[PDB]
RNA sequence: UCGAUGGUACUUUCUGCGCCUACCAUGGUGACCACGGGUAACGGGGAAUCAGGGUUCGAUUCCGGAGAGGGAGCCUGAGAAAC
RNA sequence: UUGGAAUGAGUACACUUUAAAUCCUUUAACGAGGAUCUAUUGGAGGGCAAGUCUGGUGCCAGCAGCCGCGGUAAUUCCAGCUCCAAUAGCGUAUAUUAAAGUUGCUGCAGUUAAAAAGCUCGUAGUUGGAUCUUGUUUACUUUGAAAAAAUUAGAGUGUUCCAAGCAGGCCGCCUGGAUACUUCAGCUAGGAAUAAUGGAAUAGGACUCCGGGGCCAUGAUUAAGAGGGACGGCCGGGGGCAUUCGUAUUGUGCCGCUAGAGGUGAAAUUCUUGGACCGGCGCAAGACGAACCAAAGCGAAAGCAUUUGCCAAGAAUGUUUUCAUUAAUCAAGAACGAAAGUCGGAGGUUCGAAGACGAUCAGAUACCGUCGUAGUUCCGACCAUAAACGAUGCCGACUAGCGAUCCGGCGGCGUUAGACCCGCCGAGCAGCUUCCGGGAAACCAAAGUCUUUGGGUUCCGGGGGGAGUAUGGUUGCAAAGCUGAAACUUAAAGGAA
């Protein structure tokens, strides 16, 4: 589904951000 | 109606048309002399007056403003040219 | 493909309408999209109207009726067979059945 | 808003010819329209038109002869020269045997043939054929 | 259509073709000017003067009886307002909405409608400055807007 | 619709200027990308050293072993995988021999049922592969 | 700041000029795209391709400019910041 | 098949050529039957001109730009034969142009194929009604000069023809070595239509007198089926505040009689060891505003329904009122913007994410049931996203008909005490019939007036993926919003029928 794929994307952006702030 | 005459329209259809959509625009309104039964002076009032006109001397009220043609009171004449 | 000109609802020149609940499943359905049906039935059906009339204390007492305005969602109105799917040309018929 | 009056004038004529009308009423009139209808009338594409004075922009009732295929405007009014006049004849006119491109030159409003005979360019108003 | 509305109405007065005084109107050019002056001193705006003359005086159009218009007649005698009437009523309406918007901060419709009224104020005032009707230093501010009214 | 005005030249020129970037063909040939990522760097041919012979599976529905060679370019050190075109010409290609490779036919696109091989062998050991296939040259 | 824009007086140059100096003025530019960045950008006459309209190219024999490994500073002379 | 002819390649006695030569040209001698003095380069399924040919190979090897071919009779591969295409040239790789009306000025698209901002305001920008001699400032057009030659176009001329060259005819002698084009800007001389701009309004007006006079027809186009404003009686679930009512649900006091009630496909969890459920009289709180309620109204959208009062707005209509182009659409910028969410208060009846438990199932972490947190409600501050949809920008014109409907206005039998009836006009939400036309069609009175293409204007789309991802900036308390790629991958994805 295009909405749950959008939800999986936002759950992935939130992980890439926290992984990027750890090494900031 | 492919050959309808636009330059010479019948007067029954020009009065039917809107006052702007006619061949030459003309108002649907007019003036009129109101003679109240109490006095003798006639007053030239507009058909679509929209104001509360009064006779000379404050004898009575001639017409009342409405959404269209003004509503005259009892015993009055109109339709002047 | 646009299956219906009115999009399945009687909303024209209007932004939002208050919703209602289908009688089968209490789901939010717009008031115009709802498949309404005003049913007027007697409290006593024909199978029992004979015994109730002969056991009445009044000489001439007419049995009352149940004025219930039923609302249906599109899904439940079709499972309950109150509206059927019609042919592509028969759908344009807006007259109630006789 | 009506930013071009010659456009709505020729559009009403073109639509009235497609409907088989005998007369068409051009509601807004102007000097450019009357001189445009004259160029079409001198070549026999429209009949006699009667200007109606109403102390305003004015109206025109054009008599349609049925000989007009299409009349249209060219907006904006580009600057047309003599060396560039043959280019517009191939894009707008349906043939090299008929059809005219109306130009507003300093010598007045005329078609492309009269503009070439007078040897003067100008601005393009529209076309008819 | 309307400037700040989706309505496309056609309601407007359509003047007759005859730019001539009817034979039954006995008021001369100077008799009408005297009526315009006595009504202007009473506080009536040029749009309101032409209404009384049209109804209670039979003057269908003062521009046909007199050679000029009402606002031009008042400017010659110096009885014209400092700011034009159409701009005065746009500022008066904006003050009435802004005053209502103070004691009512929950109506976001009046807040949206106030932007429309003040848009016509800055549009109209921009035109009067190009025509040198308003001074170049003139400016509509919501603070002293109630003072001009 | 479009703006047809006498003084709309800048509006039309700037609109077409910014809408041409939406054309992937125009944008590919007007940016720094796709030219440095191209192993040839804008050249039609390039020489390299054969690292190893590799067999590439032909994509479905076809089924075969495409005889290719892993090539390391001399001009920039990039490692690509060319394709030995003709039948049995892989036997002519020795090990660690200089070969001239070119595009496979399409501009940076995989040709045929071969998955990703976008190059092909043209010469080998300064001898053309077409001359070795026809027996008119040796070595 | 340590010239940006203008004014005054020089200085300097083959001469006009913030070219420079001193004293004043607070300017000047910009969505009509300044400033900054990129250019596998020398510019143009031109070339290719083209129904019209265009797209692309122009290191390259002609014209103009620039440089002589990188900058910088000079001699001589009418003429060079010359290789 | 058999024959004599003709010749260039080659070759040189030499001349010529040239500073000296070479080359070409000229020319003795010599130089062709397999005239072996040998034409190759790519192809033969289709696109695309040319084989159901034979042998080998057997999803192998390979061919194939694309679609595809090959799994034991391959017209596609490896080959023989044959044929086809261009030809002293012919293939390949890459860039580029036309093809591409698949970058759009000519000239495309945005209802469903990719697409019109959620909506409105708004500066720059763009574009702007009609009107003034018919019968100053510019833009524009026409003319001249300029725009270096070479190139290009092109005149003349047998370089053997030709690409070229500028030379060459004629029996010293007479002819060429032309012309056109060179955008834009600048210069010049005419035209005055079209499109802008200016002149007299508190006359510090023109011309005349000769500080005051005289004089001018003394100086204000029209009043847009453009717009603003006033006015008139209206109209509307338009907005805000403050009141008011209604039953219901939940909870509770009292009264009544009883063992079951709740719930489900069936059950259980749960409520009742007794006073649940049910009935009565009540009460309290918080929501909500049924039926009336409609393809009806209003509002820029989101959205909007008990009564009454208050507040300031609004369209349409009516107008022989006023202003006189003040307008249209809009980068930047700005107001509003369902629900959910966020923060701080108040309140939490119902419902209910999460969560628990009970069912069902092979498993349910789901659908179903019993609860129930956040939430749902109110106030203030954020958020600014929806299948925010009519999947359809706004303004304006035009091109059919009919019956209804909402508002206002208008004039007509009659009935009723304004209501109804019959028409007309303007405004609006819609409907239908049509071969108006359009479209890929579904369908559309607009999605028409479109190769017979140009009314104005904004935003926006360029095969499908990667991807609304990465990165940078910006906004926010956060969630996230806005802006927004590339490498790489792919021959389809998709619409309607
Ligand atoms: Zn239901």
């Amino acid at each position: 589904r295009a909405k749950w794929r959008k939800k999986r994307m936002r759950r992935l952006k939130r992980k890439r951000r926290k992984m990027r702030q750890r090494s900031k | 109606p492919l050959a309808k005459d636009l330059l010479h329209p019948s007067p029954e259809e020009e009065k039917r048309k809107h006052k702007k959509k006619r061949l030459v625009q003309s108002p649907n309104s007019y003036f009129m002399d109101v003679k109240c039964p109490g006095c003798y002076k006639i007053t030239t009032v507009f058909s679509h007056a929209q104001t509360v006109v009064l006779c000379v001397g404050c004898s009575t009220v001639l017409c009342q403003p409405t959404g269209g043609k003004a509503r005259l009171t009892e015993g009055c004449s109109f339709r002047r040219k | 493909t646009k299956k219906r000109r009115n999009n399945g609802r009687a909303k024209k020149g209007r932004g939002h309408v208050q919703p209602i609940r289908c009688t089968n499943c209490a789901r939010c359905v717009p008031k115009d999209k709802a498949i309404k049906k005003f049913v007027i039935r007697n409290i006593v059906e024909a199978a029992a109207v004979r015994d109730i009339s002969e056991a009445s204390v009044f000489d001439s007492y007419a049995l009352p009726k149940l004025y219930v305005k039923l609302h249906y969602c599109v899904s439940c109105a079709i499972h309950s067979k109150v509206v059927r799917n019609r042919s592509r040309e028969a759908r344009k018929d807006r007259t109630p059945p006789p | 808003v009506r930013m071009n009056v010659l456009a709505d004038a020729l559009k009403s004529i073109n639509n009235a010819e497609k409907r088989g009308k005998r007369q068409v009423l051009i509601r807004p009139c102007s000097k450019v329209i009357v001189r445009f209808l004259t160029v079409m009338m001198k070549h026999g594409y429209i009949g006699e038109f009667e200007i109606i004075d109403d102390h305003r922009a004015g109206k025109i009732v054009v008599n349609l002869t049925g000989r007009l295929n299409k009349c249209g405007v060219i907006s904006p009014r580009f600057d047309v020269q003599l060396k560039d006049l043959e280019k517009w004849q191939n894009n707008l006119l349906p043939s090299r045997q008929f059809g005219y491109i109306v130009l507003t030159t300093s010598a007045g409003i005329m078609d492309h043939e009269e503009a070439r005979r007078k040897h003067t360019g100008g601005k393009i108003l529209g076309f008819f054929f | 259509g309307r400037m700040h509305a989706p309505g496309k109405g056609l309601s407007q007065s359509a003047l007759p073709y005859r730019r001539s005084v009817p034979t039954w109107l006995k008021l001369t050019s100077d008799d009408v000017k005297e009526q315009i002056y006595k009504l202007a001193k009473k506080g009536l705006t040029p749009s309101q003067i032409g209404v009384i003359l049209r109804d209670s005086h039979g003057v269908a159009q003062v521009r046909f009886v007199t050679g000029n218009k009402i606002l031009r007649i008042l400017k010659s005698k110096g009885l014209a307002p400092d700011l034009p009437e159409d701009l005065y009523h746009l500022i008066k309406k904006a003050v009435a909405v802004r005053k209502h918007l103070e004691r009512n901060r929950k109506d976001k419709d009046a807040k949206f409608r106030l932007i429309l009224i003040e848009s016509r104020i800055h549009r109209l005032a921009r035109y009067y400055k190009t025509r040198r009707v308003l001074p170049p230093n003139w400016k509509y501010e919501s603070s002293t807007a109630s003072a001009l009214v | 619709g479009k703006c047809r005005g006498l003084r709309t030249a800048r509006k039309l020129r700037n609109h077409r200027r910014e809408q041409k970037w939406h054309d992937k063909q125009y944008k590919k040939a007007n940016l720094g990308t796709a030219l440095k990522a191209n192993p040839f760097g804008g050249a039609s041919h390039a020489k390299g050293i054969v690292l190893e012979k590799v067999g590439v599976e032909a994509k479905q529905p076809n089924s075969a072993i495409r005889k290719c060679v892993r090539v390391q370019l001399i001009k920039n050190g990039k490692k690509i995988t060319a394709f030995v075109p003709n039948d049995g010409c892989l036997n002519f290609i020795e090990e660690n021999d200089e070969v001239l490779v070119a595009g496979f036919g399409r501009a940076g696109h995989a040709v045929g049922d071969i998955p990703g091989v976008r190059f092909k062998v043209v010469k080998v050991a300064n001898v053309s592969l077409l001359a070795l296939y026809k027996g008119k040259k040796e070595r």
